[PDB]
RNA sequence: GAGAACAGAAAUCUCCAGUAGAACAAAAGGGUAAAAGCCCCCUUGAUUUUGAUUUUCAGUGUGAAUACAAACCAUGAAAGU
């Protein structure tokens, strides 16, 4: 007795000209950091 | 302006200004050359724009043509003009700017001479038709339709006034795609939908749909529409004899003198302030080098 | 001196960061959309990296944006979770803020293991009345200094609205 | 540049600045910002007929290109292209 009684698809357009499968300038391991933060 | 964003010298040395008219993101020049630009071979029959713009609920309505020295206006016509011919409220509603549009159309037409001929559609029973040439006859005036940048949508106020000018006799080449009650997959057009929104169909269906569901919001909106006793029946009516008015006279006659110009201009020379001398600034430069350098 | 410089919220967007594609993106999805009750729009990968297992075009992400009261809310149920406090930092100098959210089931929303646990970010776009001459297309022109958000004055109303935090240097 | 859970130099989201520092198959040089670049919608004018013109030149040919005439079409509200 009284026991309880996919959207459409929409996909963002990108303003960018550049369409090479390439990283980008910034994307380069040098700006990485020495002991970083590193939760333990 | 944070200084990591300033610009220097050279950028703005090197930077080149677009015209004036784009800094005002006013005109759309690629559009503007291809309606403008005309025939070479015809070399002074002047392509007459219909320029229709919206400023803040107001229509204008003028017909230009391009001088190396500045664009000339032929005949023009300000939907606020439509009091004298029967409408007072909501002068940038769909039915005002198709006023706006038979007004300027038979203004032309009679500052022509093509005002008995040419006479356009009264009987506008909301049908797909253009300003067709007489037989034997001088061919009716023809004008591009300029709505500058405003947005082409399907069924748009600026395609309201183009159907007005079209409906007064003007020529004004168009499609019907774009003029409301256009099915968007069926290739067919509601003429009777058409002829609704001509004459308010829309906004009357309004006005009795909030006066019986929300006197609240109908309080306000509307609320001259009910300081002059008026009701959604009524509007076919006042735009129809506006209709008769307008092509019974199309004469603009202006505004009273009004404290002429002159006046005008002593009144607002008031608050214009005129640049300052050159020897006014070395003092007032100086002025300074002696208050804050002087050690006080 | 403002009788109309008064800062409301131009839009909230949420934005789930779904590493990589499929049927995690499908439900991060469905979150969005019982989250939003508009459809979400799904976000392609820029360029490829492989250190993250993506592709170029890989439809990785999610967002969603809300304006108006509607934003108030969520924005509520979010500050809610935060417990109204918030950083020196999370604040953009031009004016908006953020933060992000773990546990996305904080926010009222139950659990239903069908769609797992998601996390967000949620970002506030702030802005005085008038911003329509920067999105328009007639005239598009640049607000004054004076009449365009700032970082000090939108924490000071961040901090008047639910006395909620500031917390740090 | 400043900002947002995992998220890190590099994932996705937002705002600000941004004369082009991009992109436009390819070599380079021109050119291009409500575009010539990016996203989208509709298309087959990359079509039919025979002439003229520019470059190379003998003012031959070929290649390429330009502006019209006569058709039949595409697109757009449209001028137009
Ligand atoms: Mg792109
Ligand atoms: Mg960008
Ligand atoms: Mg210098
Ligand atoms: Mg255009
Ligand atoms: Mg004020
Ligand atoms: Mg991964
Ligand atoms: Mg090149
Ligand atoms: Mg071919
Ligand atoms: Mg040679
Ligand atoms: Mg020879
Ligand atoms: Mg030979
Ligand atoms: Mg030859
Ligand atoms: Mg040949």
């Amino acid at each position: 007795g009284n026991d309880v009684e996919p959207p459409k698809e929409i996909v963002k357009s990108n303003t960018s000209s550049k369409k090479a499968d390439v990283p980008p300038p910034s994307a380069d391991p040098s700006k990485a950091r020495k002991n970083r933060p590193r939760p333990s | 302006a944070f200084q990591k964003d300033a610009k220097s010298s050279a950028y703005s040395s090197r930077f080149q200004t677009p015209f004036r008219r784009r800094r005002e993101g006013k005109t759309d020049y690629y559009q503007r050359k291809r309606l403008v630009t005309q025939h070479k071979a015809k070399y002074n029959t002047p392509k007459y724009r219909l320029v229709v713009r919206f400023t803040n609920k107001d229509i204008i309505c003028q017909i230009i043509s391009s001088t190396i020295t500045g664009d000339v206006v032929l005949a023009a016509a300000y939907s606020h003009e439509l009091p004298r011919y029967g409408i007072t409220h909501g002068l940038t509603n769909w039915a005002a700017a198709y006023a706006t549009g038979l007004l300027i159309a038979r203004r032309t037409l009679q500052k022509l001479g093509l005002d008995e001929t040419y006479k356009g559609v009264e009987e506008v029973e909301g049908e797909y038709e253009l300003t067709e040439a007489v037989e034997d006859g001088p061919r009716p005036f023809k004008v591009f339709l300029d709505i500058g940048l405003q947005r082409t949508t399907t069924g748009a106020r600026v395609f309201g006034a183009l159907k007005g000018a079209s409906d007064g006799g003007l020529y004004v080449p168009h499609s019907e795609n774009r003029f409301p009650g256009w099915d968007f997959e069926t290739e067919e057009i509601d003429p009777e939908l058409l002829r609704s929104y001509i004459f308010g169909g829309h906004v009357s269906q309004y006005m009795e749909e909030l006066a019986d569901d929300d006197e609240e919001r109908f309080s306000e909106l509307f609320k001259g529409y009910l300081a002059d006793d008026i009701d959604a029946d009524s509007l076919e009516d006042i735009y129809t004899s506006a209709h008769e008015a307008i092509r019974a006279d199309p004469a603009f006659k202006p505004t009273e003198k009004k404290f002429t110009k002159e006046q005008y201009a002593a009144e607002s020379k008031k608050y214009r302030q005129t640049k300052l001398s050159k020897e006014e600034r070395a003092a007032r430069v100086a002025a300074k080098i002696a208050a804050l350098a002087g050690q006080q | 001196q403002n009788p109309m410089r008064d800062l409301k919220i131009e839009k909230l967007v949420l934005n789930i960061s779904v590493g990589e594609s499929g049927d995690r993106l499908t439900r991060a999805s469905k979150v969005l959309e019982q989250l939003s009750g508009q459809t979400p729009v799904q976000s392609k990968a820029r360029y490829t990296v492989r250190t993250f297992g993506i592709r170029r075009n890989e439809k990785i992400a999610v967002h969603v944006t809300v304006r108006g009261p509607k934003a108030e809310e969520i924005l509520e149920r979010g500050l809610k979770v935060k417990e109204y406090q918030l950083r020196d930092r999370n604040f953009s100098a031009t004016g908006n803020f953020g933060f992000g959210i773990d546990e996305h089931i904080d926010l009222g929303i139950k659990y239903d293991p069908s769609i797992g646990i998601f996390g967000m970010d949620f970002y506030v776009v702030m802005n005085r009345p008038g911003a329509r001459v920067t999105r328009r297309k007639r005239c598009k022109g640049t607000v004054g200094n004076s009449h365009k958000t700032t970082k000090e004055d939108t924490v000071s109303w961040f901090k008047q609205k639910y006395d909620a935090d500031v917390l740090d240097k």
